[PDB]
């Protein structure tokens, strides 16, 4: 019954303010004791601040100073005074960790820090040399922020399909592969490519 | 001192002070949530001032 | 001040037992007040235990937490490739005093299935990429364990920039991984060699495909 939900998450230049807030549903507004953790791209779990249900608030010692907690009888807001490359990660709320009821956090919410712009990926078909069985895939290369969403036949073809991690170039844009393996009397497959930073949307039709 | 009712004598430092820690939601009349948190949703006990 | 657990990786074999150790220098609030975490890659962490050896609602038996004051263990018994993951300790101190909240590292978790030799594909760049200037050749390796090496060779000739590696989680039902292994060059640079080859080799045996440039 109960679930959190956080949203405020986007790409933002250095120094930029930014507030994030976290939804809550199916729970009393003061009946936890609410906290805001982050993870950057490839690191641990970093705790950064609570708000109790009686209003007491503690944060990390690196986050004092620079990071404000806060509550409404439905949310709990995170503002991030003056962000820095550094701050760049995903930003989660969660329950108290102590109490036997179930300890429930959201899906979490990306920040992007970062003085370069925001960039629509091109996306490239992977077709093998021009068989009963093929592989076939979608090369998404030159994005910004993260995430791009893929999907193959508008969802409908799912078995045998693999989305590699997105890997950052020395650039400080991203990019990604999607591979689907499908049968002779599959029609060209297509890769519907979607970056919501630039509400753009890509679908790439890629056969043998 | 505090006297506790326990849904299943009870341990109150599993309750939270107020800005403190615990392992049991506990809630309680006025002066018990002076002193700790109380968080009514779930709660695994009520504590209550003891007379006397 | 500090928590410290093991250090990644554990390798631990399909049924076989591991242990994940978390110390502080301080003792937790109460001495028990220690929660443990799995989180698998692309989802929020999953609560397992609470007050150093109680079992969340919905956590496998499989799972269990001990110790008290500064040192705390989680153990995986009949270890299941779907334990592949990066558990994590939390800790509880007086706020005032200390952080109110605070993470161990993490351990990442690596379970040993049954050993597969990967298949290598290699995808020649699509014809529109050349006039970009860029060209990006990309090479995959399917469903494989234990871990590869890759090499690119142009005309023979090993590669030693350019190349950028992404590795699939361990896969839940079965330990294997995919990799993608992607190779980026200049236009001209591309257009100055003949053929492009990459070598993915696991232990002492090598797994090859080639294409010339502008053949098919």
């Amino acid at each position: 019954t109960g679930s959190l939900e956080e949203s405020g998450g986007r790409l933002v230049t250095p120094g930029t303010p930014l507030t994030l807030t976290c939804t809550v549903s199916g729970i009393d507004p003061n009946s936890d004791h609410m906290s805001w953790v982050r993870q950057a791209p490839g690191k641990g779990l970093e705790w950064i601040a609570i708000i109790y249900a009686s209003g007491t608030t503690y944060y990390a010692s690196w986050a004092k100073g620079r990071f404000t907690i806060s509550k409404t009888s439905t949310t709990v807001d995170l503002r991030i005074a003056s962000p820095t490359t550094e701050d760049t990660a995903t930003y989660f709320c969660a329950t108290y960790p102590n109490y036997p009821t179930d300890n429930l956090w959201g899906q979490g919410t990306l920040v992007t820090v970062s003085g370069t712009q925001p960039k629509a990926p091109s996306v490239f078909p992977l077709a093998p040399c021009c068989s009963s069985t093929v592989t076939l895939g979608c090369l998404v290369k030159g994005y910004l922020p993260e995430p791009v969403t893929v999907t193959w036949n508008s969802g409908t073809l799912t078995n045998g399909v693999r989305t590699f991690p997105s890997v950052r170039q020395s650039s400080g844009l991203y990019s990604l592969s999607s591979v689907v393996s499908v049968t002779s009397s599959s029609q060209p497959v297509t890769c519907n490519v979607a970056h919501p930073a630039t509400n753009t949307k890509v679908d790439k039709t890629v056969a043998p | 001192s505090f006297v506790c009712f326990e849904h299943k004598s009870f341990d109150i430092s599993q309750c939270p002070k107020i800005g403190g820690h615990g392992s049991k939601k506990c809630t309680g009349d006025a002066a018990f949530c002076s002193a700790y948190e109380c968080t009514a949703q779930y709660a695994n006990a009520y504590c209550s001032h003891a007379n006397g | 001040t500090g928590m410290t657990q093991t250090p990644s990786p554990v390798s631990a074999a399909v049924g076989g037992t591991v242990t994940i150790n978390c110390q502080a220098s301080q003792s937790v609030y109460n001495n028990y007040l220690l929660s443990w975490y799995q989180q698998k890659p692309g989802q929020p962490p999953k609560r397992l235990i609470y007050s150093a050896s109680t079992l969340a609602s919905g956590v496998s038996s499989r799972f269990k937490g001990s110790g008290s004051g500064t040192q705390f263990t989680l153990t995986i018994s009949d270890v299941q490739c779907d334990d592949a993951a990066t558990y994590y300790c939390l800790g509880s101190y007086d706020g005032n005093s200390a952080d109110c909240l605070a993470f161990g590292g993490g351990t990442e978790v690596v379970v040993k299935g049954t050993p597969v030799a990967p298949t290598v594909l290699i995808f020649p760049p699509a014809a529109d990429q050349v006039a970009t200037g860029t060209v990006t050749i990309v090479c995959v390796a399917n469903k494989y364990f234990p871990d590869v090496t890759v090499t690119w060779e142009v005309d023979g000739t090993t590669q030693t920039t350019g190349i950028e590696n992404s590795k699939t989680p361990q896969n839940s039902a079965d330990c294997t991984y995919n990799l993608s292994s992607t190779l980026t060059l200049t236009s001209t640079q591309y257009n100055s060699h003949k053929e492009y080859t990459c070598k993915v080799t696991q232990g002492t045996t090598s797994v090859v495909q080639s294409f010339n440039r502008g053949d098919c």
